[PDB]
RNA sequence: GGUUGCGGCCAUAUCUACCAGAAAGCACCGUUUCCCGUCCGAUCAACUGUAGUUAAGCUGGUAAGAGCCUGACCGAGUAGUGUAGUGGGUGACCAUACGCGAAACUCAGGUGCUGCAAUCU
RNA sequence: GAGAACAGAAAUCUCCAGUAGAACAAAAGGGUAAAAGCCCCCUUGAUUUUGAUUUUCAGUGUGAAUACAAACCAUGAAAGU
RNA sequence: AAGCUCGUAUCAGUUUUAUGAGGUAAAGCGAAUGAUUAGAGGUUCCGGGGUCGACCUUGACCUAUUCUCAAACUUUAAAUAUGUAAGAAGUCCUUGUUACUUAAUUGAACGUGGACAUUUGAAUGAAGAGCUUUUAGUGGGCCAUUUUUGGUAAGC
C-alpha cells in the first residue's frame, strides 16, 4: 500500500510514539542513522556541512531512508568510502496511524463506516521543526564541493523546503574552528571514541591532573 | 464509559513536592484556629482522612467553627448564577493561614500610629493608599556617561 | 596508634543445611544443641523448588548463634578440623570469615548412631569495640573508615595468632 | 566501597528530619504527644520527658512552641548527690528519687507544693493523685518516654511512680512496673516498694558479698571507702525523700568562671574557615605539586 | 520447641526470583568419574 | 438519529442577565454545624448572663 | 564558644575521602543476682562508674570533590504566550503592532540558622 | 557485591551497600520507611443513637465519603488512634 | 408582568495593591522513568567456544562521553484564566455570664462599660439599592477567529 506521503506530511496529531499503551507497530525503514567512516578521529574532520528544514511538518522514514542511501552512495563512489561521516540527525518517533476500509472480498460497507475510526499503525516519521538540522556530514575541507552536492542531491527525497547550510564550527563539536583550535594549543581536547571529552575547572584536582597532562606543561 | 469519582484528575494535583513527603512536620498541628480566620485551602495527599473535595484546593474561606482535629470552613463556590455556601470539615494538615487579610491589620494598625502623629502635629493625614503615578521630570547627567550609539546587526547563519 | 581497636569474634553461627522436613531436619537440630548447649532456630523454604523437593514454606534448614567464650573454643574446635589452614577465599571483603566441614564428629562429639550423619557450615563475623555504634536503637551510627574489619586485616590477625595458613594462592 | 553514590542518586534523596537522622526523635510519636485538641485552643500540652545516658538521668517538663520547644523546670540525677546519694546515680530509685525532686519541683513552681501532697509514706501500691473537691486540679503531665523500650519494670517507670507519687497527674497503669506478673496480671507493691527505695541493688550486695569479695571489691568500692553497708541502701534513699520534699526548690551551680569567660577558652580548639582567596592560593599550589605528569 | 525465624520479605510470590533458569549454568563443576 | 451532545455554549451569556449576584451576608450568621457541647454550653452562657442585666438595671 | 535533654525550619544540615579534637558531656566499655528480652545479655533488660578508651559514634576542618542553597542587563528579552489588522505566503509557516515573559546555559558566591533548659579552663 | 559440607543457575547461613528501585486484594493514579511495608500481641469502632457536611445535584433521591455530639467498647506505659 | 421595602444602603463579565492556588505551552534527558544513533575505556581472564603442551573473536555486565524523542515521562516551569482580602459588622481597653475548656481569673465564645475621624482608609463606574410572587416560549441549533479530538480528507 504505502498510501502518499502527501496524507501524512503536516504535524496534524500530538507526538503518537510507539509506548506501552501503543504496540503492534512497524519498523523504521531507516535503521542506520551513522555512516561513512564513524571512527574517525575529530581533528581528521574539520569541516562541517548541514541538511536543514526549512519547514515545520512531519519526515518520513521511509523518506529519511532512501535520503541517507542517496547521500551514501554518492558521496562515497566520488570522493572516497571513508572521506566522510555522514550522521541522519532525526530519528521517526512519530507513528503514523490509518483506519484501512479495505477490509476483504466481496463488497464494501453501507453506512458504518467512520464508527469506530481510531486506526491502526501504518508507519513512522519524524516531526520536524524549522531549522531543525537533518542531516550532518563531516568531511576533511577539501572534500566540499563532493558534500555540499550529497546533501543537494538528497534533498529531492525530502518533502518541503531545506538548504544546505555551511558550518562554522569543527567537525561535529561545538566551538567554531578558531576556538576550537585555542583549546587544542592547550591540550583541552582528549579524544575519546569518534569525539572529544574536554577539559573542565570544575571537577577534582586529582582526575583533572590525571586526565589532561600537557594542559598543565605547565598551565 | 466515563469515570468522575471524587479524587480523578487529581493526579498532579494531590502529589507531593520532589523530595518533600513522609510524615507533615510540627508547624502544621502547633497552629491555632479561632472562629472567623481566614484560611487558604490546599490539600494533602499523605492526610487521607478530612481533606478537602479537588475543587475547593486554591480556595479561601473564613473558618466556622473548631472542633478535635479539624476546622469547619465556609466557602463561596457559584453554581449556575449565584454563590451558594459551602461548608467543608477539613483537618488541619490541608489548612494553611492566609497572608491575605495578615497584611491588613498591619496596615490598619500603621495608620492608626500615622493618626497620633496628624494629633500631635496636625499636618494632613494622606491614609488611604493611591496607585503607581507618572513619575516625574528629571534631569539625566551626560557626566562620565555618554550615550553610546548603536544599528542593527546584520543576518548570520550560527551553527 | 592502636588502643582501643583491637579485636575480637562478633558471633559464629554454625549453620546446617539439610534440604528436606522431617527426620533428617527435626535430628540435626538436635546435633546443634548437643553443639553448643543452646537451643537453635530452623528457617523456612524462601521458595518451592521441584527439583530439591521442598515447597515454599516447608521447614528445611536449622542454625544457631553463639558469641564470646563457647563460641571461640567451637571456633578452635574447628580450626583444628581443617588443620590451621584456609584459602585466599573463606574470607570475605568485609572482614568476616568462614568455612566447612563433614561429618561434626572431627571436632569432639561422640557417635550416637540414634542421631545419624550431618556436616555443616562454620561460617563467623569478625568486629571490633563500638559496634554497637551500628546495632543499637537510639543515635544510630557507622562504624568509621578506619576500624571497619577489613580482609587483610582480619587475615593478619588469623594468621598471626592461631599461627594458620593462607592457601590457594 | 567502590559502591560510589551517583550523582543521580545524591541529587534526588530526599534528607529526612536532622532530628531523625541523628536519631534522637521519633516524629510519629512527637505528633501524638505535641498536638493538642483544637477547641482547646493555645493551652499548651505538656510531656515529661524521661532520658536516660550512661551516667545521668534526665527528666525534664516540657510543652511545645513552634519557635522551639519549652521545658518548665528540669532536674537530674547529677542533682541527687546534693540530696544525699553519691553512689548509684542510675538506677531504678534514683529514677523515683529524680522523679520525685520534679514531682515536687516544677510542682512548687505552679504554687500548687501546699495542696496536692502526694502519696506520703509509699506503700508502692497502685494509685493516681485524684483531685481536690472544690479546689485545683492536678497538673497534668504526660510520660514522654523518647526512644526508650518500654518494658515491664523499665528504669523510666521509677520516674513515673516517682513523679506521680510526687503530686503530678501522669497517668498510667502498673502493670509494666515490677511485681506485675505476666500470669498473676495484679501487682504486688511488694517487689516495687523494694524497688522503689532501692531492694535490689543492696539485695544484689549481701549476695555478692557471700560469693565474690574481688568482684564485691570493684563494684561497690565506692560504697566501701565511703563506709555505707547493705542494708543501710534503705535510708539512703528514704533520707532523700523528706530531702527532696524538704527543698525542692532549683540551686545551679555558681559554675567558676562566667559565660564570656569560657568562650575566651573553651573552643579554641576549632579551626578558622578559609576565604577564597585562601583556597584558591592552596589550588593553584596543589597544582604545582601533582603537575609534571606524576 | 520449633522456633522458626521469620522472613523479612514483603514478596509473597511462590515463584523462584529470576536470578535462577537453565542459563547461566556453567558446562564445568567436579562431576565424580570415580 | 444522531443529534448535539453536549455544550456550554451561551450558558456564561444567560448566567450574566440576571446573574452571578453575591453571597448576601449578614451580621449574626446561622450556628449550623458548630460543636453541639459548645452550642450546648453556648446556650447557658448566655442564659446566664441574661440575669446579669436583669439585676443590673433594677 | 564547646556539650547534652527537648526542639523549629528540615541538605547552606545530605554523600565520599582525609585529618584535627583541651575542658566538661556524650558515648564506646566492665557487670550478669534481681525485673526483663532474645537461637545468641548482639539489640532489649538490670547492676555498677568501679576494670579500661578517643579507635569509633559525635563535633570540626580540608576537597580547582559529588549533591544542595544563592545571586546576575549570564543566556534571553530568546522559547512560549495575551491582544490586533481586508499583514505576507499556494500552503507549511512567518513578520509587525500593544503587552506579559521562561527553563537549559553561564559566570559568580555560599555549605546549616536557631529556640528553651542545663553544664563545663 | 564479597564470603560457607555435600550445594550446582537455583536450598540455607553472613556481612557491606541499598530514597523505596519492594510491599500495601484488584484497574490505574496518588500516598507511606523507627510506616501505611514485614512480623508478633491483644481485640471486634465491620457496635448504639440521631442529626449536620462534601461529591454527583435541581443544590431531589441514591451510592460513597468528612467533621462532630451522646453512649458503650478495643488498644497502649501513655498522649492518643 | 405585577409589584413591594427602602434611597445611595449596596454593588461590579474592569483594573490596582496585598495574598493564595494550578502543572498546560515551553523546557529537560553527560536529572528519575520510558525510548533511542555512534564510537572509546574497564573487569568477566569468561557465558561460551577456538588459537596454545594461557592470547584473540563472540556476547554479558561496568565507567565517562555522543545523535534523537514522550497525550497517557519529568527536576524546572510561563503567558492567559482563577480563590481571598483593601474597615464603623473596624482596630483596640476593661471585665460580667456558662453546665464548655484549663495547672489555674488559663481559655473559648457571648456580653458590660470605654479610645480613635478629616484620604473612613486603592482606581473606575453606578443609567438607583434590595426583595417577592407568578407565568409565556424554548428544551433539532448553526457559523467565524482561536485552542482542540477522530478522519487521507470533506461544504464531515
Ligand atoms: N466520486 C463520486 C462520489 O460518490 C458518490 O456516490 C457514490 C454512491 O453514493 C453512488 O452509488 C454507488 C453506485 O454507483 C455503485 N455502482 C455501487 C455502490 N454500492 C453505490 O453506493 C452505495 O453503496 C455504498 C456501499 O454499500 C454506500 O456508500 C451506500 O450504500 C451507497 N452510496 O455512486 C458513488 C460510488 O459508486 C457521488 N457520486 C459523489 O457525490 C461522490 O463524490
Ligand atoms: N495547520 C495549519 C494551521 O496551523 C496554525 O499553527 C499556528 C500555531 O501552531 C502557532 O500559532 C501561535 C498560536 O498558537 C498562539 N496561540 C499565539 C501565537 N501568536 C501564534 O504564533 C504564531 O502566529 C503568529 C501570528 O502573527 C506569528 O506572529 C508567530 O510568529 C507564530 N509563531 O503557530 C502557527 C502559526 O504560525 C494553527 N494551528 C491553525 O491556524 C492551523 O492548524
Ligand atoms: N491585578 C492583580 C491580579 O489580578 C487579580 O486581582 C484582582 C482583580 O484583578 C480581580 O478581578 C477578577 C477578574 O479577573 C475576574 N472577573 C474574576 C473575579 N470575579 C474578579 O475578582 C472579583 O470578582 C468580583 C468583582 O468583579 C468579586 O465578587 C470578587 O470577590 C473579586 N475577587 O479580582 C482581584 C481581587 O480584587 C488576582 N487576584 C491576582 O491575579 C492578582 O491580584
Ligand atoms: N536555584 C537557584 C538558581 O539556580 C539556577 O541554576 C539552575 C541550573 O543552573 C542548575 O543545574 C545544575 C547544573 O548547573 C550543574 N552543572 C549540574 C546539575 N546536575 C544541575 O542541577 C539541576 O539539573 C539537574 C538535571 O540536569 C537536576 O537533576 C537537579 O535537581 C537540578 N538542580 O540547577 C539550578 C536549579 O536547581 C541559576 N544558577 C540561578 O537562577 C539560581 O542560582
Ligand atoms: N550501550 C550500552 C548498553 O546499553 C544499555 O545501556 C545504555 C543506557 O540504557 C544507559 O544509559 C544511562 C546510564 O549510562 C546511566 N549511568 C544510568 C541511566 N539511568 C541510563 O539511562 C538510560 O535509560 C533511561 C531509562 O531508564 C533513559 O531515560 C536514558 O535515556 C538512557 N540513557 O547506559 C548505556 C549507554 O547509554 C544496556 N542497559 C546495557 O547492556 C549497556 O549499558
Ligand atoms: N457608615 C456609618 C453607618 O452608621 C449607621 O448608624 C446609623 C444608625 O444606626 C443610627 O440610628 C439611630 C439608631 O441606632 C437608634 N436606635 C435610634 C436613633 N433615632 C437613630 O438615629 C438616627 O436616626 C434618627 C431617626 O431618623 C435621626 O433623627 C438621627 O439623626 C440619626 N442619628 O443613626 C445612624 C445614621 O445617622 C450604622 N451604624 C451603619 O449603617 C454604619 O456604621
Ligand atoms: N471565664 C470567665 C470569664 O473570664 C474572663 O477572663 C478570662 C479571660 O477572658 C481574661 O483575659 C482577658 C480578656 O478577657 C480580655 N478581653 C483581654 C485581656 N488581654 C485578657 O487578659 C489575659 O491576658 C493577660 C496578659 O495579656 C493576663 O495577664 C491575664 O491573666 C489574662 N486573663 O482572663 C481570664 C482568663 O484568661 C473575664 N473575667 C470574664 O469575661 C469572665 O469572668
Ligand atoms: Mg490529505
Ligand atoms: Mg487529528
Ligand atoms: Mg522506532
Ligand atoms: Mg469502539
Ligand atoms: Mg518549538
Ligand atoms: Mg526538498
Ligand atoms: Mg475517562
Ligand atoms: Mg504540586
Ligand atoms: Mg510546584
Ligand atoms: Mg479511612
Ligand atoms: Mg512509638
Ligand atoms: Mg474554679
Ligand atoms: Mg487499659
Ligand atoms: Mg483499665
Ligand atoms: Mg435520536
Ligand atoms: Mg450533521
Ligand atoms: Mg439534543
Ligand atoms: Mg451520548
Ligand atoms: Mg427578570
Ligand atoms: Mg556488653
Ligand atoms: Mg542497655
Ligand atoms: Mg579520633
Ligand atoms: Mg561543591
Ligand atoms: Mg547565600
Ligand atoms: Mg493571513
Ligand atoms: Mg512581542
Ligand atoms: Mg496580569
Ligand atoms: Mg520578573
Ligand atoms: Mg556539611
Ligand atoms: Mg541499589
Ligand atoms: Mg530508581
Ligand atoms: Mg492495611
Ligand atoms: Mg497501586
Ligand atoms: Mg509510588
Ligand atoms: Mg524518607
Ligand atoms: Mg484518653
Ligand atoms: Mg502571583
Ligand atoms: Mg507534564
Ligand atoms: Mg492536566
Ligand atoms: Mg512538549
Ligand atoms: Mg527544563
Ligand atoms: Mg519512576
Ligand atoms: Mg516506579
Ligand atoms: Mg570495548
Ligand atoms: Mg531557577
Ligand atoms: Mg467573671
Ligand atoms: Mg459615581
Ligand atoms: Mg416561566
Ligand atoms: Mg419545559
Ligand atoms: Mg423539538
Ligand atoms: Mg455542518
Ligand atoms: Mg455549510
Ligand atoms: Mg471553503
Amino acid at each position: 500500500a504505502r498510501r502518499p506521503a502527501r496524507c501524512y506530511r503536516y504535524q496534524k496529531n500530538k507526538p503518537y510514539p510507539k509506548s506501552r499503551y501503543n504496540r503492534a507497530v512497524p519498523d523504521s525503514k531507516i535503521r542506520i542513522y551513522d555512516l561513512g567512516k564513524k571512527k574517525a578521529t575529530v581533528d581528521e574532520f574539520p569541516l562541517c556541512v548541514h541538511l536543514v528544514s526549512n519547514e515545520l511538518e512531519q519526515l518520513s522514514s521511509e523518506a529519511l531512508e532512501a535520503a541517507r542511501i542517496c547521500a551514501n552512495k554518492y558521496m562515497t563512489t566520488v570522493s572516497g568510502r571513508d572521506a566522510f561521516h555522514l550522521r541522519v540527525r532525526v530519528h521517526p518517533f512519530h507513528v503514523l496511524r490509518i483506519n484501512k476500509m479495505l477490509s476483504c472480498a466481496g463488497a464494501d460497507r453501507l453506512q458504518q463506516g467512520m464508527r469506530g475510526a481510531w486506526g491502526k499503525p501504518h508507519g513512522l516519521a519524524a516531526r520536524v521543526d524549522i531549522g531543525q538540522i537533518i542531516f550532518s556530514v563531516r568531511t576533511k575541507d577539501s572534500n566540499k564541493d563532493v558534500v555540499v552536492e550529497g546533501l543537494r542531491r538528497a534533498r529531492y527525497k525530502f518533502p518541503g523546503q531545506q538548504k544546505i547550510i555551511l558550518s562554522k564550527k569543527w567537525g561535529f563539536t561545538n566551538l567554531d574552528r578558531p576556538e576550537y583550535l585555542k583549546k587544542r594549543e592547550a591540550g583541552e581536547v582528549k579524544d575519546d571514541g569518534a569525539f572529544v571529552k574536554f577539559l573542565s575547572k570544575k571537577g577534582s584536582l586529582e582526575n583533572n591532573i590525571r586526565e589532561f597532562p600537557e594542559y598543565f606543561a605547565a598551565q | 464509559g466515563k469515570s468522575h469519582g471524587y479524587r480523578s484528575r487529581t493526579r498532579y494535583m494531590f502529589q507531593r513536592d520532589f523530595r518533600k513527603h513522609g510524615a507533615v512536620h510540627l508547624s502544621t498541628y502547633l497552629k491555632v484556629y479561632k472562629v472567623g480566620d481566614i484560611v487558604d485551602i490546599k490539600a494533602n495527599g499523605s492526610i487521607q482522612k478530612g481533606m478537602p473535595h479537588k475543587f475547593y484546593q486554591g480556595k479561601t474561606g473564613v473558618v466556622y467553627n473548631v472542633t478535635k482535629s479539624s476546622v469547619g470552613v465556609i466557602i463561596n463556590k457559584m453554581v449556575g448564577n449565584r454563590y451558594l455556601e459551602k461548608r467543608l470539615n477539613l483537618r488541619v494538615e490541608h489548612i494553611k493561614h492566609s497572608k491575605c487579610r495578615q497584611e491588613f491589620l498591619e496596615r490598619v494598625k500603621a495608620n492608626a500610629a500615622k493618626r497620633a502623629e496628624a494629633k500631635a502635629q496636625g499636618v494632613a493625614v494622606q491614609l488611604k493608599r493611591q496607585p503607581a503615578q507618572p513619575r516625574e521630570s528629571r534631569i539625566v547627567s551626560t557626566e562620565g556617561n555618554v550615550p553610546q550609539t548603536l544599528a542593527p546587526v546584520p543576518y548570520e547563519t550560527f551553527i | 596508634q592502636n588502643p582501643m581497636r583491637d579485636l575480637k569474634i562478633e558471633k559464629l553461627v554454625l549453620n546446617i543445611s539439610v534440604g528436606e522436613s522431617g527426620d533428617r531436619l527435626t535430628r540435626a537440630s538436635k546435633v546443634l544443641e548437643q553443639l553448643s548447649g543452646q537451643t537453635p532456630v530452623q528457617s523456612k523454604a524462601r521458595y518451592t523448588v521441584r527439583t530439591f523437593g521442598i515447597r515454599r514454606n516447608e521447614k528445611i534448614a536449622v542454625h544457631v548463634t553463639v558469641r564470646g567464650p563457647k563460641a571461640e573454643e567451637i571456633l578452635e574446635r574447628g580450626l583444628k578440623v581443617k588443620e590451621y589452614q584456609l584459602r585466599d577465599r573463606n574470607f570475605s571483603a568485609t572482614g568476616n570469615f568462614g568455612f566447612g566441614i563433614d561429618e561434626h564428629i572431627d571436632l569432639g562429639i561422640k557417635y550416637d548412631p540414634s542421631i545419624g550423619i550431618f556436616g555443616m557450615d562454620f561460617y563467623v563475623v569478625m568486629n571490633r569495640p563500638g559496634a554497637r555504634v551500628t546495632r543499637r536503637k537510639r543515635c544510630k551510627g557507622t562504624v568509621g573508615n578506619s576500624h571497619k574489619t577489613t580482609k587483610e586485616d582480619t587475615v593478619s590477625w588469623f594468621k598471626q595468632k592461631y599461627d594458620a595458613d593462607v592457601l590457594d594462592k | 566501597q567502590k559502591d560510589a553514590k551517583s550523582s543521580a542518586y545524591s541529587s534526588r534523596f530526599q534528607t529526612p528530619f536532622r532530628r531523625r537522622r541523628e536519631g534522637k526523635t521519633d516524629y510519629y510519636q512527637r505528633k501524638r504527644l505535641v498536638t493538642q485538641h483544637k477547641a482547646k485552643y493555645n493551652t499548651p500540652k505538656y510531656r515529661l520527658v524521661v532520658r536516660f545516658t550512661n551516667k545521668d538521668i534526665i527528666c525534664q517538663i516540657i510543652s511545645s512552641t513552634i519557635t522551639g520547644d519549652v521545658v518548665l523546670a528540669a532536674a537530674y540525677s547529677h542533682e541527687l548527690p546534693r540530696y544525699g546519694i553519691t553512689h548509684g546515680l542510675t538506677n531504678w530509685a534514683a529514677a523515683y528519687a529524680t522523679g520525685l525532686l520534679i514531682a515536687r519541683r516544677t510542682l512548687q513552681k505552679l504554687g500548687l507544693d501546699e495542696t496536692y501532697k502526694g502519696v506520703e509514706e509509699v506503700e508502692g501500691e497502685y494509685e493516681l493523685t485524684e483531685a481536690v473537691e472544690d479546689g485545683p486540679r492536678p497538673f497534668k503531665v504526660f510520660l514522654d518516654i523518647g526512644l526508650q523500650r518500654t518494658t515491664t519494670g523499665a528504669r523510666v517507670f521509677g520516674a513515673l511512680k516517682g513523679a506521680s507519687d510526687g503530686g503530678l497527674y501522669v497517668p498510667h497503669s502498673e502493670n509494666r512496673f515490677p511485681g506485675w506478673d505476666f500470669e498473676t496480671e495484679e501487682i504486688d507493691p511488694e517487689l516495687l516498694r523494694s524497688y522503689i527505695f532501692g531492694g535490689h541493688v543492696s539485695q544484689y550486695m549481701e549476695e555478692l558479698a557471700d560469693d565474690d569479695e574481688e568482684r564485691f571489691s570493684e563494684l561497690f568500692k565506692g560504697y566501701l571507702a565511703d563506709d555505707i553497708d547493705a542494708d543501710s541502701l534503705e535510708d539512703i534513699y528514704t533520707s532523700a525523700h523528706e530531702a527532696i520534699r524538704a527543698d525542692p526548690a532549683f540551686k545551679p551551680t555558681e559554675k567558676k568562671f562566667t559565660k564570656e569567660q569560657y568562650a575566651a577558652e573553651s573552643k579554641k580548639y576549632r579551626q578558622t574557615k578559609l576565604s577564597k582567596e585562601e583556597r584558591a592560593a592552596r589550588v593553584a599550589a596543589k597544582i604545582a605539586a601533582l603537575a609534571g605528569q606524576q | 520447641k520449633e522456633i522458626v525465624k521469620s522472613n523479612t520479605s514483603s514478596k509473597k510470590a511462590d515463584v523462584p526470583p529470576p536470578s535462577a533458569d537453565p542459563s547461566k549454568a556453567r558446562k564445568n563443576r567436579p562431576r565424580p568419574s570415580g | 438519529a444522531k443529534s448535539k451532545n453536549h455544550t456550554a455554549h451561551n450558558q456564561t451569556r444567560k448566567a450574566h442577565r440576571n446573574g452571578i449576584k453575591k453571597p448576601k451576608t449578614y451580621k449574626y450568621p446561622s450556628l449550623k454545624g458548630v460543636d453541639p457541647k459548645f452550642r450546648r454550653n453556648h446556650k447557658h452562657a448566655l442564659h446566664g448572663t441574661a440575669k446579669a442585666l436583669a439585676a443590673a438595671k433594677k
